[PDB]
């Protein structure tokens, strides 16, 4: 249940991520100097994306223990 | 940037066009035909903030395309199909065709819902631009 909740958290903020394409010049200044905006939202991606990882790291630990007692 | 860029002919091309608005119709009027003068500014649009912000470029492209049917439609083309200048000649090379911003889709949005005789003749021209990319 944690775990489905990080992901709809990280699915929400990740549907909201875009990413220019570096086929213009103010797409190449985006890449080099990233806009606060786009710093922030990397931020809660990555903090999200932490959670949803360790959350499947434990999910799959209680698996694997799971079945070491079945 | 103004010693270094194109960009302080657009700031005064900017000002013709909008300091005096019941002069704007005539300042359009002559400079509307300078040949490539369209790709230059949307060149200057699309290109890293050098001194002018993207509002006025968008100003100053908005008032030329909207001064005549002919030169609205040319901008549509610009924005939409090939923005390259129609060893001295511009030529523009440097930008693909097409591409969108924040700058070109108010462009395009206030072309084609501007109310005014060549309205029409625009949304047909975008309309066309739809079917020949389908």
């Amino acid at each position: 249940c944690r775990y489905n909740l990080a992901c709809h958290r990280l699915e929400t903020l990740l549907q909201s991520i875009d990413l220019p394409p570096l086929n213009s010049a103010n797409n190449a200044q985006y890449f080099l100097r990233k806009p606060d905006k786009a710093v922030e939202e990397d931020s809660r991606v990555f903090s999200a994306y932490q959670d949803c990882i360790q959350l499947q790291l434990q999910l799959n630990l209680a698996h694997n223990a799971v079945q070491r007692l079945k | 940037q103004v010693s270094k860029t194109s960009i302080g002919w657009l700031r005064l091309l900017h000002h013709c066009l909008t300091h005096i608005s019941d002069l704007e119709g005539m300042m359009a009027s002559a400079a509307a035909p300078t040949a490539n003068l369209l790709q230059t500014c949307a060149a200057l649009l699309m290109s890293p903030y050098c001194g002018m912000h993207s509002p006025n470029i968008e100003v100053v492209l908005v008032k030329i395309g909207l001064q005549s049917t002919r030169i609205g439609l040319k901008l549509i083309d610009i924005l939409l199909r090939n923005c390259a200048a129609s060893l001295n000649s511009p030529l523009l090379f440097g930008r693909l065709n097409g591409l969108s911003s924040d700058s070109t889709i108010d462009i395009l949005y206030q072309l084609g819902t501007t109310q005014d005789p060549g309205t029409k003749d625009r949304i047909q021209a975008l309309l066309k631009w739809v079917s020949d990319s389908a």
